[PDB]
């Protein structure tokens, strides 16, 4: 259950990207688009 | 379906990179988005996983061997934190 979390965290550059990007989502620094799927 | 998708700035830059360089990657990301919308955060393609640690509140699906779609869903609205691994 932890392997995927650890994969995302194992490289500090990816961990920093995720931390900043989660903060951006939670603080309202975002870009919204319509995507046809 | 037409989905209204919110991206983090970094995820949006990476999605644009794929639009410009790897249309098959875009197609796969979009199939994952279709599945999240149709079946919810935890159900469907890409081996969905509830993330732990300080990623709690978010989920991962596998785009390919290295890239993960990291996202959450609030009131049926999909928010993308990441769609590409930052090495």
């Amino acid at each position: 259950s932890m392997m995927e979390t650890l994969y995302l965290q194992q490289n500090p550059n990816n961990a920093e990207h995720l931390a900043q990007s989660i903060a951006d989502l939670e603080r309202g620094k975002t870009i919204t688009k319509d995507i046809d799927v | 379906a037409r989905l209204n998708i919110t991206f983090s700035p970094q995820a949006f830059e990476d999605y644009k990179y794929f639009q410009q360089n790897d249309k098959k990657m875009v197609k796969k990301i979009n199939e994952l988005l279709k599945s999240i919308d149709r079946n919810g955060a935890l159900e469907g393609i890409g081996k969905p996983e509830k993330l732990k640690s300080n990623l709690t509140g978010y989920y991962s699906r596998r785009i390919n061997h290295e890239h993960r779609l990291v996202y959450t869903v609030d009131d049926n609205h999909i928010k993308i934190a990441s769609c590409k691994y930052h090495y």
